[PDB]
């Protein structure tokens, strides 16, 4: 009666009546039972066998491999994001910079990357054309086919069709780190590992990923929850060849029985499923609180403009030298809550996009973009107080980077017009690393003045980084892409300008005219 | 001025206009945490002070502004601000001036020292200098060098030190204030004021309340001062320096500790856990406090434990399960609080848990044991308790929603 | 008891079955007057063209209803229209064609206040279903009376509409009018769950075998058995997908599978009455009916399996028996009884089939539970107060400042402005939660038609959409993500608008878009109709709540750029004020952005403007 157990049996039936199992398996049979043979003495004569079947409404790819060592073939290859032997750099994460693959399967994939690289482009085009692609394999053949599928999942946009990998009694492929990377992920949904109910797998290092079709004489169950799959299939290495022709036949009968799966396991799936649903709903309701926190931060910022320091500076100053309570609440209540929230948003939606067409839906994408421009400067202020350097290229928290990339991608497609006479008092600077540029230039100015024994060559680089920054500043003013608040008396930008005036020289500077004449006092105001 | 400044003062009952007159010991547009005024009023008026503060509010002699839940009923007043219009405050200052034409006979003496220019009465030749005042306030500025005169202050029951300096040495004539019941020291300066000569407080036999605001002190060294009659200690927005001889029967009267906004506090001093007489311990808005020592279980008579809005406090000491007398556990604001103590259910006198934003807090199985329990929380946090309820004897879930306003901006 | 559920009484049942039989002889339709009852019975057809239209390229012969003559057959907020079997619909169209008497006979029965009934057997039943909604759209929704309610009674009808179709009959409260009798094994109610390509080989033969005026020249076993097997296999697939999709569950492998599945869209519409030798079992819940369509037509032993495809054809003609044996049968209402177990056992449903049917019914109970939860929140004072504060405190005070609450909010000076923004976000959260549930179909079908809800949303929209437009512009979101009327507007507001428009306009059979374009043409703007429609794209002169956005898009641009839009806006402001969409105490204030932009307009326009008296200058 559990909505999970119901869904599992109904989904198993769906897969079976699919015909995906009969398609895949009959092609696998053809590798070793060729349909057409010729007996010409002339035409007749360990590694990877493979065959492409370009059918009419799909392209199927079978991989096959030599039968596996049973007593001790566990072997593990470690793949680090910075390793160049790594074919799956895109799979790695900040929490998961490395993972491990069963080494026979891995080496079998690598050897064959040649001549199948070509295949990869076609398949992607095939998918791009809206034509399905299945990739399949028995045993270590399935292991290799799964590695190949992963190889095809480099770019996941919610709008690109995705390959389906179907496996038959394969061994495990990834470790616990691969599992974590793939969990609850669109990638994870590309793999169906058909296994027999009586099959057992030793699972002390290799861990299940993807969906599992667990087959009984009475029928099958589609299980997506990986701890349930561990529960049902972990034993002590008790493999037995399973003729999957026989399994497919018995599924076909469907004349399923009661209690295919133990109750406790079902309960667990249901519990974890419902926690996940509630977590999703919570993210949606908690967005409203985050917008309210943003509203408090709006009022902080206006007050900081009124006092002529600016919010970033006030945040920085007050963090270094605490003296007022409001600021401590801004930082430890609202900014903190906002950071946990939006980090979690990004980490979730790059696993499971939010709609057919979008990684992030408009409420999330748009208010995430506002959150970026508003609150990344505070994280920059913290970053520079800590004495860290080079924020843009070495320091950005990932979630800010994703929110920027996604908003840019969508912005390409948005009809908008900026009015050249709008008051910009409330503009949120588009380059949310702007303050990092200010702080870096301050640092270089200190290096110029305070460093003695500096070589001439370095000084020139420093000076041109200086003129570079000046050009960046002038372009963002010209293009009306900075908040007028950078010009407040007490801000770090005005500090930068004071220090720089002394160092700079003899060049056209539309910036210095602009500053010297005070026209910055009119930047962003009209009538 | 207004027809209801002079007239609402002229109608005032005795106690209310004395309180109004107390308001003259605060600075212009000071943001007064109500705790300050309650402490001050405590000696003369007991528990009626919040009543008096509300009375003065409702007849428009002062303004009250809540900056949080403000459940004043529990006895916490850190979440209410008091402001007074500077016209009313100047009126009060001049009422205090006209109560006596002799500064030596005045009941309320408000002394002010700018650029180290002491008033002429302080420099008088015919020592001894003896003042009659009951309420004594001293405002010094940021260039003040703490070069005090000598005087006797036999009648002072309440002292308000308004300080703006990086360094401040308490004046030795405090040691003559045998009748002192309350000491309030608030720093209005940018930098935490480093206090010295706190030992002038050591032998004041009636000293029951101390409140420090935005000063720098050794919290660790507080028991070395004796303070044998102290009933409440409050530290607000104060910087703590790590670190004189231990004393016998330290803080034997200590009954309530409040610590708020102490941003570089990273561990409770051990001596706080060893104050057997302690009834209430409140730590709020201390954002570097990661842990609370488990020695707090030693606090036998504790009835209220407030560990609240501490951004970094991820778990509670398990030994809370020894606080047999605990009535009230307040951990509201613990956005990152992950678990309640495992054996929380052992406590047979716990009547109320407040956890208004602890939406990442898991609930231990023991909570089912607690009976006749009120839980104050938000709806999200309310979710786990809604599930536990049917298994529980007379659980009350009170769902608090936030009241949004701009009042904390006053503290900007 | 039976009449309580269904509104029909066995006398009408038997008369309807009789009239159905008579419609075989007649071409297209037969009329039958029985006192104050007028029965239209529709001729079945047994050609394949009459189930799967030859010109229709889709896999299930479906077509979208025309939104203009079936304006209720859609999801209101979402906008999406119902889908029906194209061949059935074309049959209906041929019948209502004025070259027949059908419409005049209907109008004559209406004037006489007689009860109108639409029946049919097999595909005539399908036509009857469609005819009913046509009648519901032309006569009932206009001026509804008890005298004027129709009754639709079908026997062994194939499925007709999709899930939106069923939803719409639900929301209009029309599904009570539909009673569909199905014998347990009859194939016809199942056929349209199968893909055209699964049965096209064997459909003509079994249709001929189903035709009682047949040769039965070839009586083929394999063809019938083939047909049955394909039908039920496709039916199982649809049912399984439905099980998987019932809860709004994360559906990730299912999504994956979707590329390899192609499932019929048709769903049970109306009340279904399953008949066995023992029982008459009434069922309202469409999802449960679908599961039953699969699970009541199974076999226990192999021998039965051989037999069933054949009973599956004969039972299509079990309806004389049914009509004659109503008093001899055990009647119950599935939806209402606390234990369905024995009821569904007597229908051959497996235990799992029970659990599927059960889950479907429980899903309806949870939709109801969600409604009660929303209602309690909306009912709460704290929710209500926020609207009140905006309405009784924010707006009066902001009017006193003499710029109104739109500009006051936009010039976000005071604490009250902050409180206004916070109320605005909290309310958005509440209505975004309701909209979440509506989008996933986790509220009852009646919800969007519920007048209390319509009124609350309309008050909220009128009051606070202006504040969300102020919020959009005060902080330059229009310069980030465009004009509000295109990518800014919250969907909650469009749902509220559409719900209100539908409630107000359905009694008179017009749709809001057509009302709008007629008013525009009546403005005499003098451009060509397509050119005006292109000038007014994404205008938000379509909604009063959206007025500020139009002003924010027009203000400060050269009058001749925007003359059409200025005049359209002016032209509808009068009724906007009349109806309460726009507040005449706010817009014309000296402070108002609208007033200040309007005095900027050229003098002639102003002289000739409807609004000149309201604003000086």
């Amino acid at each position: 009666e559990s909505s999970s157990s119901l869904k599992g049996s109904a989904l198993g039936k769906l897969v079976v009546t699919s015909g995906l199992l009969h398609s895949s398996w009959s092609k696998i049979l053809e590798i070793h039972n060729p349909p057409y043979s010729n007996h010409d003495p002339g035409l007749q004569v360990s590694g990877l066998e493979f065959q492409i079947h370009r059918e009419e409404k799909f392209t199927l790819v079978v991989f096959s491999a030599p039968p596996i060592c049973r007593s001790s073939s566990s072997d593990s290859t470690l793949l680090h994001v910075k390793d160049k032997e790594n074919p799956f750099p895109f799979l790695c994460s900040e929490n998961n910079p490395s993972f491990s693959l069963h080494t026979p399967a891995f080496n079998l994939f690598t050897s064959a990357s040649t001549s199948l690289t070509y295949l990869k482009s076609e398949l992607l085009q095939t998918l791009k054309s809206e034509k399905p692609v299945i990739i399949t394999g028995a045993a270590l053949g399935g292991s290799v086919a799964s590695l190949y599928t992963l190889w095809l999942l480099e770019t996941i946009e919610p709008t690109l069709k995705r390959p389906l990998c179907i496996t038959f009694g394969s061994p495990l492929i990834g470790d616990a780190s691969l599992q974590q990377i793939l969990e609850n992920s669109v990638r994870n949904s590309c793999f169906l590992h058909v296994v027999s109910a009586q099959t057992r797998i030793k699972m002390d290092f290799f861990k299940p990923f993807g969906t599992f079709l667990i087959c009984f004489d009475s029928g099958c169950v589609c299980i997506e929850d990986h701890v349930a799959v561990t529960e049902l299939l972990n034993g002590v290495h008790d493999s037995g060849l399973v003729d999957y022709s026989q399994v497919l036949n018995r599924l076909d009968q469907s004349m399923a029985d009661s209690r295919l799966i133990p109750e406790d396991v079902i309960k667990g799936i249901e519990k974890r499923a419902e926690m996940k649903n509630l977590r999703f709903d919570m993210m949606f309701k908690k967005l409203n609180d985050m917008k309210i926190s943003m509203a408090y931060i709006e009022w902080y910022k206006k007050k900081c403009k009124e006092v002529k320091i600016g919010y970033y500076d006030r945040f920085k100053t007050q963090l270094a030298f605490p003296s007022k309570e409001f600021d401590i609440n801004i930082k430890n209540h609202h900014k903190s809550e906002l950071n946990r929230f939006w980090k979690s948003v990004v980490e979730e939606v790059e696993r499971r996009p939010q709609s057919d067409a979008s990684i992030l839906k408009r409420r999330f994408l748009f208010s995430g973009n506002n959150y970026r421009r508003m609150i990344e400067p505070l994280d920059i202020a913290e970053y520079y107080l800590e004495g860290r350097k080079e924020y843009r290229t070495t320091g950005r928290s990932h979630h800010y980077v994703m929110l920027e990339k996604w908003f840019g991608m969508e912005s390409i497609l948005i009809e908008k017009e900026r009015c050249k006479k709008r008051d910009l008092s409330d503009l949120l600077t588009f380059d949310s690393c702007f303050w990092a540029e200010v702080e870096d230039s301050l640092i270089v100015i200190n290096q110029l003045n305070t460093t003695v024994g500096m070589r001439d060559d370095v000084r020139e680089v420093l000076t041109r980084k200086l003129v570079e920054f000046e050009g960046y500043v002038w372009e963002i003013i010209t293009k009306r892409e900075v908040s007028p608040e950078i010009f407040l008396e007490e801000s770090s930008f005005m500090k930068w300008w004071k220090e720089y005036k002394k160092i700079k020289g003899f060049n056209s500077s539309y910036l210095t005219e602009f500053m010297n004449t005070r026209k910055y006092e009119s930047y962003g105001k009209s009538q | 001025m207004n027809s209801n400044s002079i007239q609402s003062f002229d109608a005032l009952p005795h106690n209310l206009r004395e309180c109004f007159l107390d308001m003259a010991s605060f600075l212009e547009d000071q943001r007064i945490i109500a705790s300050t005024i309650i402490d001050l009023w405590s000696a003369s008026y007991g528990k009626e002070g919040m009543n008096n503060l509300q009375d003065l509010a409702s007849r428009n002699l002062l303004k009250l502004l809540p900056i949080g839940r403000n459940e004043y009923e529990d006895g916490f007043y850190n979440e209410l601000l008091v402001k007074q219009d500077n016209v009313l405050r100047e009126f009060a200052i001049n009422q205090c001036l006209k109560e006596s034409s002799s500064i030596f006979e005045r009941k309320r003496l408000n002394l002010e020292i700018q650029d180290n220019k002491f008033p002429n009465w302080c420099l008088n030749p015919k020592q001894p200098i003896v003042i009659n005042a009951s309420l004594f306030s001293i405002s010094t500025d940021d260039s003040f060098a703490s070069s005090w005169f000598e005087m006797d202050c036999p009648n002072v029951e309440a002292l308000v030190l308004n300080i703006s300096s990086s360094n401040y040495a308490l004046p030795n004539f405090i040691a003559t204030m045998k009748e002192l019941k309350v000491v309030i020291i608030i720093n209005h300066g940018l930098e935490p004021a480093k206090l010295t000569n706190l030992s002038c407080l050591s032998s004041l036999p009636n000293l029951k309340r101390i409140r420090f605001e935005k000063v720098s002190i050794s919290l660790l060294d507080i028991p070395k001062l004796g303070l044998k009659s102290l009933e409440k200690l409050s530290l607000w927005f104060c910087h703590v320096v790590d670190a004189l001889e231990d004393v016998s029967e330290t803080l034997q009267s200590l009954q309530e500790i409040e610590i708020d906004y102490c941003y570089n506090l990273d561990e409770l001093p051990y001596w706080i856990s060893q104050v057997v007489s302690l009834k209430k311990l409140s730590v709020t808005n201390c954002n570097k406090l990661c842990r609370v020592i488990e020695a707090i279980g030693d606090l036998r008579d504790l009835e209220t434990l407030r560990l609240s809005s501490c951004a970094s406090l991820l778990e509670l000491p398990e030994t809370i399960d020894r606080l047999d007398n605990l009535r009230f556990l307040d951990v509201s604001g613990g956005f990152q609080l992950k678990n309640l103590p495992l054996e929380i259910g052992k406590l047979k006198k716990l009547e109320k848990i407040s956890m208004k934003d602890c939406y990442r807090c898991e609930l231990p199985d023991s909570v089912k044991n607690l009976e006749n329990l009120e839980v104050k929380c938000d709806e999200d946090t309310a979710f786990l308790w809604k599930i536990l309820k049917p298994e529980m004897k007379n659980l009350t879930i009170t769902e608090e929603k936030t009241e949004h306003n701009l009042n904390l901006l006053q503290l900007f | 008891a039976f009449e309580a559920l269904t509104g029909i009484n066995g006398d009408l049942i038997t008369r309807s079955w009789s009239a159905s039989k008579q419609a075989y002889l007649t071409e297209r339709y037969h009329k039958e007057e029985a006192g104050a009852v007028v029965i239209f019975a529709f001729q079945p057809s047994f050609s394949e063209k009459d189930f799967f239209d030859p010109d229709n390229k889709s896999s299930f012969g479906e077509i979208k209803l025309n939104r203009v003559q079936f304006p209720c057959m859609r999801k209101i907020g979402k906008g999406d229209v119902a889908t029906v079997n194209e061949a059935f619909l074309k049959n209906l169209e041929a019948i209502i064609d004025p070259r027949t008497s059908f419409q005049a006979s209907v109008e004559m029965a209406v004037r006489s206040r007689k009860q109108i009934v639409f029946t049919g057997h097999s595909s005539g039943g399908a036509t009857a279903i469609l005819a009913t909604v046509w009648y519901l759209e032309k006569y009932f929704i206009r001026n509804p009376n008890v005298y004027l309610e129709p009754r639709c009674v079908t026997f062994g009808a194939p499925l007709v509409g999709d899930s939106i179709f069923s939803h719409a009959l639900g929301r209009e409260k029309w599904s009570r009018f539909f009673v569909n009798f199905v014998s347990r094994f009859d194939i016809v109610p199942r056929i349209m769950l199968a893909r055209k390509a699964s049965v096209e080989e064997t459909l003509p033969h079994v249709l001929a075998q189903l035709d009682p005026r047949k040769s039965s020249v070839q009586e083929s076993e394999q063809r019938i058995t083939e047909f049955y097997t394909r039908v039920m296999r496709d039916t199982s697939t649809v049912a399984n997908q439905a099980v998987c999709e019932l809860t709004g569950s994360a559906e990730a492998f299912l999504e994956t599978l979707s590329s390899f599945l192609e499932l019929s869209p048709y769903r049970p519409a109306g009340t279904f009455v399953f008949s066995t030798e023992k029982r008459l079992v009434a069922v309202n819940n469409s999802d449960a009916i679908l599961q039953m369509l699969f699970y009541t037509s199974q076999a226990s032993d192999e021998q039965e399996w051989s037999l069933i495809p054949f009973r599956s054809i004969r039972d299509h003609h079990s309806y004389e028996e049914l009509v004659q044996s109503m008093g001899k049968k055990l009647f119950n209402h599935l939806d209402g009884e606390n234990s369905i177990e024995s009821t569904l056992n007597d229908l051959g449903v497996s235990t799992r089939g029970r659990q599927y049917v059960q889950a479907a019914l429980e899903e309806e109970k949870k939709r109801v539970e969600n409604q009660k939860k929303i209602i309690q929140v909306i009912e709460q004072e704290r929710f209500l107060k926020k609207l009140a504060w905006i309405e009784d405190e924010y707006k009066p005070k902001c009017q006193a400042h003499k710029n109104g609450y739109y500009d006051s909010f936009k010039v976000s000076n005071e604490e009250n402005d902050f409180k206004a923004n916070v109320k605005r976000a909290e309310l958005a959260g509440v209505f975004d939660e309701v909209l979440g549930l509506m989008k996933k179909c986790q509220l009852p079908d009646e919800f969007e038609g519920d007048i209390d809800w319509i009124k609350l949303a309309t008050r909220y929209r009128r009051l606070v959409e202006p504040l969300d437009i102020a919020n959009y512009h005060r902080h330059l979101k229009n310069e980030d993500t465009g004009p509000y009327m295109k990518r800014g507007r919250p969907t909650r507001y469009i749902y509220a608008q559409r719900g209100y428009e539908h409630y107000i306009l359905k009694p008179n059979g017009m749709i809001a878009e057509d009302v709008f374009w007629n008013k525009v043409n009546g403005l005499n703007l003098g451009l060509q109709l397509e050119e005006i429609q292109e000038t007014l794209k994404n205008s938000g002169s379509e909604c009063g709540s959206c007025f500020w956005a139009e002003v924010e898009e027009l203000k400060g641009k050269p009058y001749e750029e925007v003359e059409v839009r200025v005049k359209t806006l002016e032209g509808m402001l009068g009724e906007w004020i009349t109806d309460g969409e726009v507040d005449d105490k706010e817009i014309f204030l000296e402070g108002s952005t609208f007033r200040k932009w309007w005095i900027t307009l050229p003098k002639n326009h102003k002289s000739h403007s409807p609004l000149r008296d309201y604003m000086m200058d």
